[PDB]
């Protein structure tokens, strides 16, 4: 029912209509997690090369 | 994203040669390497399998390996023989005697480093090598023993690249020697560890397709390799032609292989054709879909109703209704839902390519990861054990330095593979 | 005037960026060489469209955009296509090999190799900004780059641009057009890692767009081109307030204030009408009432769900075309007496309405017909949580057998991040349930 | 072959429906959690409606209406009747009811004008004339339960001076057609009605299990319509259709037209039907009152066959066709 904050301009209008009232990680932490993943990839690869050397 | 192709041994090189013949025709490359096709789609991703040279010549990125020169002289004499890079022919003289051990430990060891030199020369040229495909049999000596030795060494030098094989499985119905179950069992153990993707091409299945379906009373290796080349063309379609998908070997592995060791695919093809026989009637999309899922169109002699599909890839080739392909593909899943594991949602994916293969207006190629593939490994396991319990024919192997333990281990690893497939069939 | 930088990540984001920027150009009268005759302030300006376009002394209007993909094929088509002259080469960033549909390959192994290059190219656009508002980030949930690289990009933007808003446009995975079996994994992983870093996210379920194309455009088998041109229209509706004179949603901060009263529940549902085929030779033009009513039919939503069985926390109507407040209020009063629209008790029951008089623009020889009036409704309803339920179920089915997990552990990810991401989704679903009943 | 899944192993009604489906030769039953189904006969508690209608190439149907629990819980049905202008509040076929919480003053207001008027002032959860024991009861229980004006002058069948309720079975299909099964059942007391002792349990509560005289006057304390209509003719010079069934049809049509906008699946990506049990009370002036609406009703053993076959005909085969109508369509 109540229209409010009606704003008009050349290219449009806006307004609000109410029907009833109511009733992060740091850079070092990221570069730490990215480097923990790389170590893990490196380890996994060393195991593969050790296995193929056997 | 370049692929380096290796073909090893008699079988490896015969199907390998037929592969380059078939795709060279699809891409419009003559036997001299000059392109005389008609559509830019044939060149858009020719980089995947061909190097360019002076005069804009296309040279297969292909390495030809054998421990005896016989079959490689035959390739050089063949129709497309003049297309391959001469330096990429790497052969010894002594042969391998259908002996895995000669391929892997003795004769093949003399020759392996020269093969790796050529592989390295081809890899070093690649803008961005995606990986390797190997063609070989598992029942002989060179492709089986030396092929898997190559795979081991390639992985050492290129550990972060994809290894893909087309591996022909021995069958008493198409048999050179009684030791094929030994050679296949020792190779399957290698394949389980050191490839991401192997197409299980089963000479039992190919023999049966030629006899029962194709009406070929006495099939030849030529009739079997016609089925193989049609399958190898189909399963590489998405690698060679531009599509919505723009597929590579690694995304294929990521989506087809839910568990590292279970990477043995069952390929299928429709419509099935014998050589020289031309089919004049088109298959409707419903017939392509029914036939391509038919047990009788499978290249691994396994009954898929005896297992369950982990993942499925289906590639359709030709001018056809994409809507009809979707409905028919969906229709297969809904009507047979029990045969697709419920714990991988939407595990059947579809690709379409406008270019049909030679001589067909429509075709379908099927790549299934079914737990029914265990049937193949159990069949080889039984044949292996029948000999091994009496230690029969083993001297051919202990005379090249192998020990019985290595056989015991190989058997055990393959039985483990079988029960692992069994584990997901009851899940 | 405050600038906004658009970042398009992976195939889905890049291709949708193409669609939107083509449309922005037609809407603002910018030619493909980047010239804009109607703009008389040569070399610069602080007009509303300069929110999305910088200016060169030679009159070129350059999108404040960066495209980033881990593989060159898709951005290579921007580099050669109709709008090639629009973008500076430094704005188009490609690697050599993609994430292979694998969140962990996009986030960790490959993402770590290219994050610094992307941030410096972004830094080069931010430096041209007198008052940067924040970022609009376009990507798929399911792609490995889309999911894995975006989440890393989002973590860093929070670090480098701490006080700037970040909006997402996120393509939710549908099996009819996806070809990756692992998209539930990627979706959960990226949603978990990004949630704290995103202020407001518009999810677009490809399943919803696909059926709208089938049903309303009579397209037997929609392509990415069909889907993206329709998506770009919705995106245009949402961003129009940043690019045009107006009083409603004028800065990114305003999207969060108007649509998101609780930080984690920041996925507004979008509904768009009318979608009419260009092939339709006879078409009766739909009224304000008809198209506002269409906003509460689930068949017009960007995600299929039933808002009748949730609760609203906020609701905006964005009209384009011949629309005046009288007709909107008349239409709203009728709808209220005929539909199930319950708000949470701690929010007023109401609509924030914006009207731009220029009717929607359509790509010549595209699929959408030109209409006399259109509307995009942005409502924050708990009903959208059905999409989390669907996704989480598919995730649980696969993870219970650890299917495909080895592909992620092999890029250096830990199995624990799967259950960490899934626990967060579980908490998300429970937040929506509390608010919703 | 169409496909269906079964997620309510206790449903007497759909146990039969799935046997009928299977014995058609054109329906295959799937494992519970297989998502590639045509028909879901679902769980009663937390049926995942949000997962329905997202399988391409499958029209999906479910035997429950999301939101219909507003009509099928006693607390919700009261709120729905007082707030919806389509019914409220001088809705004249529902007993004056009030919701009450344990951790009410409106209810005391009518109870006190009841006492000041010295009228019949007995209510029900469980029955009493003093609100204090109705409330001293409510809190030593631990749950929400409405209390309701107890009908002190109920129609009583003879011989027996006995009370009863009428259960009607109503099927609502995916088109929101409202189908009333032509067979109803009367669930009788076999104990004579006793105005002077409400603690005395059996003669007031007409529940088929809560009769444990059971069977004296007719098999299973169930009188079907042929006999009840005959009785109303010989006893009262009227028919069942005229004196009772018009009001039952009005109440059913009214209740279901009310929630139509909130539960209809007309434009939805998945479709619903649902079977309901309406429970009625008839007073000595032959006025029908709604007692209660039951969302997962059982049937009566005589009628299981006919009704379930009709659930297939109108609700399932209308959506998935195969390769003398037991319902009355209530028009709207
Ligand atoms: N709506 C829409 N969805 C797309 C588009 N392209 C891809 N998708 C969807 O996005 C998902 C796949 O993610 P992509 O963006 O293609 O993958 P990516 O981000 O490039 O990551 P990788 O290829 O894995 O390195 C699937 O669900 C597709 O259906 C597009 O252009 N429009
Ligand atoms: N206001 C009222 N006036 C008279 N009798 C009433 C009444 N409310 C309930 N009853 C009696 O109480 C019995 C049970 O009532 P309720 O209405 O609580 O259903 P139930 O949950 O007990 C089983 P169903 O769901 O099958 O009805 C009815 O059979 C009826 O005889
Ligand atoms: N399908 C097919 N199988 C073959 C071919 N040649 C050999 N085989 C099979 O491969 C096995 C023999 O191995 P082969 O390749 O000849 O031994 P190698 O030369 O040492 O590698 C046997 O099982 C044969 O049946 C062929 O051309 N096609
Ligand atoms: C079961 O989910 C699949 C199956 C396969 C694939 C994908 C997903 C994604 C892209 C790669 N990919 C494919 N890769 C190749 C070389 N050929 C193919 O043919 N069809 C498909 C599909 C396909
Ligand atoms: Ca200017
Ligand atoms: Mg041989
Ligand atoms: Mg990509
Ligand atoms: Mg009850």
């Amino acid at each position: 029912m109540e229209v409010i904050e009606l704003n008009k301009c050349t290219s449009g209008q806006s307004f609000e209509v109410i029907l009833k009232p109511p009733s992060d990680p740091s850079l070092e932490e990221i570069q730490k997690k990215l480097e923990a993943a790389e170590e893990r990839r490196k380890y996994q690869e060393a195991e593969l090369l050790k296995h193929l050397a056997e | 994203r370049e692929i380096v192709h290796i073909q090893a041994g008699q079988c490896g090189n015969q199907i390998g040669a037929k592969f380059w013949e078939v795709i060279s025709d699809e891409h419009g490359i003559d036997p001299t390497g000059s392109y005389h096709g008609d559509s830019d789609l044939q060149l858009e991703r020719i980089n995947v399998y061909y190097n360019e040279a002076t005069g804009n010549k296309y040279v297969p990125r292909a390495i030809l390996v054998d421990l005896e020169p016989g079959t490689m002289d035959s390739v050089r004499s063949g129709p497309f023989g003049q297309i391959f890079r001469p330096d990429n022919f790497v052969f010894g003289q002594s042969g391998a005697g259908n002996n895995w051990a000669k391929g892997h430990y003795t004769e093949g060891a003399e020759l392996v480093d020269s093969v790796l030199d050529v592989v390295r020369k081809e890899s070093e040229s690649c803008d961005c090598l995606q990986g390797f495909q190997l063609t070989h049999s598992l029942g002989g000596g060179t492709g089986s023993g030396m092929g898997t030795l190559l795979i081991s060494k390639i992985r050492e030098e290129y550990p972060d690249r994809i290894m893909n094989t087309f591996s022909v499985m021995p069958s008493p119905k198409v048999s050179d020697t009684v030791v094929e179950p030994y050679n296949a069992t020792l190779s399957v153990h290698q394949l389980v560890e050191n490839t991401d993707e192997t197409y299980c091409i089963d000479n039992e299945a190919l023999y049966d397709i030629c006899f029962r379906t194709l009406k070929l009373t006495t099939p030849t290796y030529g009739d079997l390799n016609h089925l193989v080349s049609a399958t190898m063309s189909g399963v590489t379609t998405c690698l060679r032609f531009p599509g919505q998908l723009n597929a590579d070997l690694r995304k294929l592995a990521v989506n087809m292989v839910p568990f590292p060791r279970l990477h043995f695919f069952m390929p299928g093809f429709a419509p099935l054709t014998s050589r020289g026989s031309q089919q004049y009637r088109a298959l409707t999309v419903p017939e392509l879909t029914q036939q391509m899922f038919d047990s009788k169109n499978m290249m691994a002699a396994c009954d898929p109703r005896h297992g369950r599909y982990l993942t499925v890839a289906a590639i359709f080739r030709g001018r056809m209704s994409m809507k009809e392909v979707d409905e028919q593909m969906l229709n297969v899943q809904n009507k047979n839902s029990s045969y697709f594991v419920e714990w991988i949602p939407n595990n059947v994916k579809t690709a379409v390519c406008d270019i049909p293969p030679r001589g067909l207006k429509m075709s379908a190629t099927f790549i299934g990861n079914s737990t029914a593939i265990q049937e193949l490994f159990k069949r080889i396991s039984e044949q292996f054990t029948a000999m091994f319990r009496r230690k029969a024919f083993l001297h051919w192997y202990t005379g090249e330095g192998m020990d019985e333990m290595e056989f015991t281990e190989a058997e055990s690893n393959m039985n483990d593979l079988v029960s692992e497939y069994q584990q997901y069939q009851d899940a | 005037m405050r600038e906004c930088i658009s970042i398009h990540v992976g195939q889905a984001g890049v291709q949708i960026g193409n669609a939107c920027w083509e449309l922005y150009c037609l809407e603002h009268g910018i030619q493909p060489d980047g010239q804009m005759p109607s703009d008389k302030t040569i070399g610069g300006g602080d007009d509303s469209f300069n929110t999305f376009f910088s200016e060169t002394g030679a009159g070129k209007h350059v999108p404040r955009a960066v495209f980033v993909d881990l593989e060159p094929t898709v951005i290579d088509e921007v580099r050669t296509g109709t709008y090639r002259q629009l973008f500076h080469p430094e704005q188009l960033i490609t690697g050599k090999e993609d994430a292979a549909n694998n969140y962990a390959r996009g986030h960790y192994t490959i993402g770590k190799e290219i994050i610094d290059l992307v941030l410096d190219r972004i830094r080069k656009l931010a430096d041209q900004c007198t008052g940067l508002q924040g970022f609009l980030v376009f990507h798929s949930f399911g792609g490995g780059t889309g999911s894995g690289f975006t989440s890393l990009l989002m973590e860093r933007l929070s670090v480098d641009y701490g006080k700037k808003s970040k909006l997402e446009f996120s393509i939710y995975p549908a099996p009819q057009v996806s070809t990756a079996v692992v998209e539930p994994y990627n979706s959960i992983l990226t949603t978990h890692t990004t949630l704290e870093h995103s202020d407001c996210a518009f999810m677009v379920d490809n399943e919803a767009i696909y059926d709208i194309c089938r049903r309303n455009l009579d397209i037997e088998r929609p392509t990415y081109t069909n889907l993206n041109r329709l998506i770009s229209q919705i995106v245009s509706s949402i961003t129009a307030s940043l690019r045009f004179d107006g009083a409603l949603n004028v800065d990114l901060t305003e999207f969060q204030t108007n649509l998101v009263p609780y930080p984690r529940i920041h996925f507004p549902l979008a509904t768009y009408a009318p979608v009419i085929s260009a092939e339709k030779a006879y078409h009766e033009q739909l009224s304000v009432a008809e198209i506002t009513n269409a906003c509460f039919e689930p068949a017009n939503q960007m995600v299929k769900c039933d808002p009748r069985h949730g609760k609203y926390m906020a609701c905006c109507l964005l009209y384009r075309g011949d629309v005046v407040p009288k007709d909107v209020n008349a239409a709203i009063a009728t709808i209220k007496t005929k539909r199930s629209i319950q708000f949470v008790d701690w929010c007023p029951t109401g609509f924030k309405v914006g009207i731009n008089y220029q009717p929607p623009t359509v790509v010549p020889g595209g699929d959408l017909a030109k209409v006399q009036r259109a509307v995009c409704m942005l409502s924050n309803t708990t009903a959208i949580a059905e999409a989390w339920a669907r996704l989480d179920h598919k995730f649980d089915l696969m993870y219970a057998k650890r299917a495909f997990v080895h592909w992620y552990v092999g890029e250096g990810m830990e199995e624990g991040e799967f259950s960490e991401a899934r626990e967060d989704m579980a908490a998300l679903e429970k937040d929506y349930e509390e608010v919703g009943v | 072959m169409y496909t269906f899944v079964v997620r309510d192993e206790n449903s007497s009604v759909y146990a039969e429906v799935s046997r009928l489906l299977l014995a058609t030769g054109q329906w295959k039953r799937l494992r519970k959690d297989n998502p590639r189904f045509n028909l879901m006969l679902g769980e009663r508690n937390r049926l995942p409606f949000g997962r329905l209608g997202h399988e391409p190439g499958l029209v999906q149907l479910v035997n429950y209406y999301r939101g219909a629990d507003k009509l099928c819980r006693k607390a919700s049905l009261v709120k729905l009747i007082k707030t919806s202008p389509e019914l409220s509040e001088s809705c004249t076929w529902f007993p004056e009811s009030y919701v009450i919480y344990p951790t009410r003053e409106v209810f005391l207001a009518a109870y006190n004008r009841r006492r000041e008027g010295r009228e019949g002032n007995v209510w029900i959860a469980l029955i009493s004339s003093e609100a204090s024991e109705l409330l001293d009861f409510i809190d030593e229980q631990g749950q929400v339960h409405v209390i309701q004006k107890y009908l002190e002058k109920p129609l009583l069948l003879e011989p027996g001076h006995r009370k009863f309720d009428i259960r009607s079975w109503v099927l609502v299909d995916h088109l929101y057609n409202i189908y009333l099964y032509r067979e109803g059942v009367l669930r009788t007391s076999s104990e004579p009605y006793n105005s002077a002792n409400f603690q005395d349990k059996t003669c007031h509560l007409t529940n088929h299990c809560i009769q444990k005289n059971y069977g004296r006057y007719e098999e299973g304390n169930e009188m079907f319509f042929e006999e009840f209509n005959q009785y109303l003719m010989d006893a009262l010079n009227t028919t069942l259709e005229n004196s009772i069934l018009l009001q039952i049809k009005h109440i059913i049509r009214s209740c279901l037209m009310c929630i139509e906008p909130a539960i209809s699946t007309k434009h939805l990506h998945y479709q619903s039907f649902q079977l309901f049990g309406f429970d009625f009370m008839v007073d000595e002036e032959l006025k029908v009152w709604l007692i209660e609406v039951n969302g997962a009703p059982a049937c009566a053993q005589k009628l299981y066959a006919e009704l379930c076959q009709g659930i297939v005909d109108v609700a399932i085969s209308s959506v998935f066709p195969l390769a003398t109508s037991i319902f009355i369509k209530l028009h709207h």
